[PDB]
DNA sequence: ATCGATCGATCGATTTTTTTTTTTTT
DNA sequence: ATCGATCGATCGAT
């Protein structure tokens, strides 16, 4: 309706000048970020706008497809007021939104629900590769002559050019390359979330539509939300049913999300300003898993790993391993297979296989094509599905052998690859690792060393450069300084917010980069020299030459944590004192005599 | 509706705190507590919170082992066509998959099919099996694994998935020695490792042996069950007044925030600091975990007393209840 | 579980199988009733619900005393049993004297078993000889461990008691798991560590 | 003479399709 | 290749 027009003003009014939590108005921000990010698809709180008018929201709960199609407009404009010449750049913009429950699954959604924006739940399956769209047609013609000028279509439809441009038919209407914008365009198929499928019952497959930004976007076995309007589009033929006749359901969701957050300036700043803080260290075991207590020292690994790091790249040759491979020696009745699963929802990107038997999925690349049929489809290993991500797998004990193969492949090339079949490629893969397995038996394997614990090969694990050990036998205060800090715990029915430190780690993920400066780094040279001839005196070795190039990977971890952007002496003094009792307690009872030696590195 | 009377006139009810016990599984005859802890089966504990974060169980476990002809068996089909969505397998071929994804195949037009399978569907509900040894230890991984993720993620060569089971899940494997081997520690004695043993909590050990007394009370409780009369004797509970009312018990969410949860500490403290010595009792260690289910524990008690914030007594009795559990361990 | 066992067994009776073979030398050439007995097999169902009333139990626990002295799973067919003789003869209440026999069509299988796991120690003994050897063995030889073929020298070879080396490997297992031995890989045999 | 329906010549669209390399299970 | 519909005209009716 035309009257909506007027609406454009007053809903344009929410769109800029409206501010909560001591003003600052984040589409105000969100013009100038999107901005120099140039997104060129703007995202706003349906939460606050419903706060505001929701009946402007129950028309995006009506008909949200033009609502948007009008709202969008000044959308542009609203921008290009804070950004006057930038119309020259992408002419065009719509919002994501947010939060539209909706919250529904797959299987329920009914036509009750249909030509209405219905925000949508379901795994990301296979998809078609991303193809150019129509956009806006136009029409070279037949008789009539060029250009005609542009129409609009479609999403989709394009017709019909009866008669027109000159003149009619038969010089009639047909498109021409020239002038004529086009756009990406991707079909997906999302399946309704396993973890949410009803029992028994089999998951309902649902097309998925991408649009411009929202194209490509999404990766295949993902879990994730989508925005979408359901409707009976499109088409209806479909001449096969025919009984009873019907227009085979498809939607495209405004948005989608990953399961289941960015910085921003404002945030980033004072986040900034947490950062200058040294004891802000220590909050990171304070909010590395405060509901768990445990070990301040097992977190201490988990601080590192989590943390990640860079590669680095070598010229023009490898980049070795800036990704930690974390290993922990279980104990029965312990925290430990709890806390990688706080590191689950913590970690940006994080993927948990387990063990074997098998949790997803195969925990290697099974597939061969099969071209036919239809194309089949291609993955690769667990790790596949997360890269830069770090790994999440425990007792490896539980493993198959040929699996487990894959487990001292991830870690080495850090690219996966198998022989199945005709297809040929490289495959790149870069994951952090976790590893914990309990030990063989009961508590506490043997005194005699881990290897002697462990069934699994020390050069298996020699890929691992942490080994989380645990303990202990029974003691009198250890359960009151845990079993009273567990009751109060329970009790619910200091640390940072997750939120910040989650942000913090992928904050720093995506930017700092720390650099030691060789001089007191000699020291190191020096103070490992005592790390391994007098840790080689016992055990065999068990020393590694992969185990040194750990300590540098643990330094850049902590200096980031600093936000140093360049490696410090005190960034050391934890990446030793992290290593020599973590190869410490891979000794015998005897270590308590090589305890006392180790005391010169501290 | 007038349902809802009989609630309160169950609630005001004292003694149906043994009441409810005595009208749990008349087919079967005594044993008890053993029991109880069905019901508590039947009702977890908050199996909720505490954030940020983590959320913490929640559920709880049992297996049952005894002398074959124990009719153990009286107990699982009692509540397996007892409680709602109670799910139960031979638990020796599933075969494996089963609980796990086969994964399917083929489509056609497709392959890796993902079934969950088997044990998902009692989600939030008590799943019974039988003979871990029987099943060996294939899939007594992936048992354990549920045990701690609860639910578990799976695939084979397919699209990754994690699945939900948070589910209540009781079972029994018959003793390798099928007897006593009372000297037996019960932890070398059930041919299982002590983490999938450690999980459940707990087991609850039986034994039989002739008792002329008993066997005639055998003889006569035991044959009116096989009678078609007297069928008239009854528990004091009609099973269907009691399972709607379980469901008024399901409501609760009973938060022991009251100091005495501190005395149930030292408790704890008193219950691990004499198995310090020696190991060859009981231990186990004991477990912390069992401090957990000692909160599960009185998370199910205040649930069949209906009051929240439970009581120490209460304590006690969980606590007691572990100490039998734990003593049959003994020897 | 099975309701019953008939074990099948041939005496070589002379005496027997002459005449079996007589009964075989029947084809050869050329009071049985035969579908009316099928027609009571259905009549026999729907038509009659027997309830073996009082009597019936007071016979059948004393049997059962004798029977353990068997399961209930033996008295869950004792009264299956009888009161399908029960369904005989078109009883609405079964005979008291039927169950006799009911418990010596048990006895039959019974009767069989006059002719390992059950009997007393086995393994037990055994376990506690392999554990007091590998613990003499531990005192004194140097090592905590000795090997699995010098099991078999040390077990196997003194006594019958002693069993053959794969029983050996089960009662190890089975101790493996009582946490009373370490398997120190497949080369040798340990004793648990303290 | 206006209107129609009627037949025919006008126009243009529709006609094949499943087997050998595989792969997670004990 | 044949069948299918469009469409054109024409000869009768009012
Ligand atoms: N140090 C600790 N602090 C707090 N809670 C603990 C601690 N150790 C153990 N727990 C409790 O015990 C439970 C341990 O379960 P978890 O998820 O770690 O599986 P797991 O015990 O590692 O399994 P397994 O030991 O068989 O490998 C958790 O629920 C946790 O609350």
């Amino acid at each position: 309706p035309n009257v909506s027009r007027t609406i454009a003003r007053e809903l344009k009014s929410f769109l800029l000048e409206y501010t909560d939590e001591t003003g600052r108005s984040v589409y105000g921000a969100r013009i100038r970020t999107l901005g120099e990010m140039n997104s060129e698809s703007l995202e706003v709180n349906y939460r606050h706008l419903a706060e505001s008018k929701a009946i402007l929201a129950l028309f995006l709960a009506k008909c949200p497809e033009e609502m948007l199609k009008i709202f969008d407009l000044v959308a542009m404009e609203a921008t290009e007021l804070h950004y006057p010449d930038y119309a020259r750049i992408h002419s065009e913009i719509h919002v994501r939104i947010s939060d539209f429950p909706t919250i529904y699954s797959l299987r329920e959604l009914r036509e009750s629900n249909l030509s209405s924006l219905v925000r949508v739940t379901g795994v990301v399956t296979r998809r078609t590769g991303v193809f150019p769209q129509l956009k806006y047609v136009k029409f070279n013609c037949l008789k009539c002559g060029s250009i005609l000028g542009p129409f609009f279509q479609d999403s989709n439809e394009e017709i019909r050019i009866s008669f027109c441009t000159n003149c009619k038919s038969k010089g009639p209407f047909r498109v021409n390359g020239e002038k004529t914008v086009y756009r990406n365009y991707q079909r997906v198929t999302l399946q309704e979330a396993p973890g949410t499928v009803p029992p028994g019952r089999l998951p309902r497959h649902r097309e998925v539509i991408l649009l411009a930004d929202l194209v490509d976007v999404s990766k295949p076995g993902e879990e994730v939300e989508v925005t979408g309007i359901y409707k009976n589009n499109y088409d209806g033929n479909l001449n096969a049913k025919n009984g009873f006749p019907v227009f085979a359901t498809i939607i495209e969701a405004n948005s989608i999300k990953r399961r289941e957050f960015s910085w921003t300036e404002e945030e980033e700043r004072e986040f900034r300003k947490i950062s200058r803080d040294r004891g802000i260290i220590d909050k990171i075991i304070s909010s590395m898993a405060p509901s768990i207590y445990g070990h301040r020292d097992i977190k201490t690994a988990v601080a590192c790993s989590l943390f990640g790091g860079v590669p680095k790249n070598v010229n023009g040759k490898h980049s070795i391993r800036g990704d930690i491979n974390v290993l922990l020696l279980g104990d029965p009745g312990t925290a430990k297979s709890q806390i990688l699963k706080y590191v689950e929802k913590t970690a940006h990107r994080a993927v948990f296989a387990t063990g074997q038997g098998a949790s997803a999925v195969g925990l290697t690349a099974s597939v061969r094509k099969d071209p036919i049929t239809k194309e089949w489809t291609l993955e690769g290993g667990a790790l596949v599905l997360a890269d830069k991500g770090v790994c999440l797998i425990d007792e490896f004990d539980k493993m198959n052998d040929q699996d487990r193969t894959s487990i001292h492949e991830a870690m080495e090339q850090q690219s996966i690859s198998i022989s199945k079949a005709g297809i040929v490629t490289t495959l790149q893969a870069r994951c952090s690792i976790i590893a914990a397995a309990n030990p063989n038996g009961g508590r506490y394997n043997s005194t005699l060393p881990l290897a002697q614990n462990v069934s699994l090969t020390e050069p298996i694990l020699s890929r691992f450069d942490i080994l989380c050990v645990v303990r202990d036998l029974v003691d009198e205060e250890a359960d009151e300084r845990l079993a009273t800090f567990v009751v109060d715990s329970h009790v619910r029915s200091s640390p940072i917010p997750q939120e910040l430190l989650m942000k913090y780690i992928h904050y720093a993920r995506t930017k700092i980069y720390p650099k030691l400066h060789q001089m007191d780094m000699d020291k190191v040279s020096r103070v490992y020299a005592d790390l391994r001839r007098e840790s080689i005196s016992t055990g065999s070795f068990p020393i590694t030459v992969r185990h040194l190039e750990s300590i540098l990977r643990i330094a850049e971890s902590f200096a980031k944590m600093r936000l140093s952007e360049f490696v410090s002496s005190y960034d050391l003094d934890r990446a030793i004192k992290v290593v020599v009792d973590s190869f410490v307690d891979a000794q015998k009872v005897s270590v308590r005599r090589q305890l006392r030696r180790s005391f010169a590195i501290y | 509706s007038d349902e809802i009377n009989e609630l309160k006139e169950m609630v005001k009810d004292e003694h149906i705190y043994d009441k409810l016990v005595r009208s749990i599984a008349p087919a079967v005859f005594g044993h008890e507590a053993v029991k109880k802890g069905i019901l508590l089966q039947m009702l977890g504990g908050v199996h909720k919170s505490t954030v940020e974060g983590i959320k913490l169980r929640g559920d709880i476990n049992i297996c049952v082992v005894g002398d074959p002809s124990t009719s153990k068996s009286q107990f699982l089909k009692y509540v397996v066509g007892f409680a709602p969505r109670s799910v139960y397998t031979s638990g020796k071929a599933s075969s494996a998959a089963g609980l796990t994804a086969a994964v399917v195949r083929d489509e056609e037009g497709g392959d890796y099919t993902i079934e969950a399978g088997a044990l998902m569907l009692a989600d939030n509900g008590i799943c019974c099996i039988d003979e871990f040894d029987k099943m060996d230890i294939s899939d007594q991984v992936a048992i354990h694994e549920a045990m701690e993720q609860q639910t578990i993620s799976i695939a084979k060569a397919g699209i990754h998935a994690t699945l939900n089971a948070r589910t209540s899940i009781l079972a029994a494997a018959n003793p390798v020695g099928g007897r006593y081997n009372r000297k037996l520690s019960l932890r070398g004695n059930l041919n299982m490792t002590a983490p999938i043993m450690s999980r459940f909590d707990l087991f609850f050990v039986i034994l039989d042996d002739c008792n002329e007394k008993i066997d005639t009370e055998l003889a006569s409780h035991i044959v009116d069950l096989h009678m078609k009369r007297d069928e008239a004797i009854e528990p004091p509970f009609s099973a269907e007044q009691l399972r709607r009312y379980i469901k008024y018990a399901r409501t609760f969410k009973p938060i022991l925030t009251k100091e005495a949860r501190s005395y149930l500490v030292e408790k704890y403290k008193e219950l691990r600091k004499d198995d310090a010595q020696g190991f060859s009792r009981s231990s186990y260690r004991i477990t912390v975990r069992q401090l957990e289910s000692m909160i599960r524990l009185s998370e199910a008690i205040a649930r069949a007393n209906c009051v929240d914030e439970i009581t120490p007594s209460f304590i006690a009795e969980a606590y007691d209840l572990l100490r039998q559990s734990i003593i049959r361990v003994d020897v | 579980r099975f309701d019953l066992v008939y074990l099948v067994l041939d005496k070589v009776d002379e005496k027997n199988d002459r005449e079996l073979a007589k009964h075989l030398t029947n084809l050869y050439l050329e009071v049985l009733p035969v579908e009316f007995l099928t027609m009571y097999i259905s009549y026999a169902k729907e038509h009659i619900h027997p309830i073996i009333t009082e009597a019936a139990k007071t016979e059948l626990v004393r049997a059962y005393v004798g029977m353990r002295k068997a399961t209930t799973r033996q008295l869950e067919s004792m009264i299956r049993l009888a009161e399908a003789h029960a369904k005989m003869k078109l009883k609405n209440v079964v005979e008291l004297e039927d169950v006799q026999e009911a418990v010596r069509l048990i006895r039959s299988a019974i009767k069989d078993y006059a002719t390992q796991t059950g009997k007393s120690v086995i393994q037990r003994k055994l376990q506690e000889d392999l554990s007091r050897e590998i613990m003499n063995v531990l005192k004194d030889q140097a090592s905590d461990s000795m090997s699995f073929n010098e099991l078999i020298k040390q077990i196997n070879e003194h006594s019958q008691d002693r069993v053959e080396s794969s029983d050996i490997q089960e009662a190890l297992s089975r101790l493996q798991q009582e946490d009373k031995v370490i398997v120190l890989g497949e080369g040798v045999r340990r004793s648990v560590r303290l």
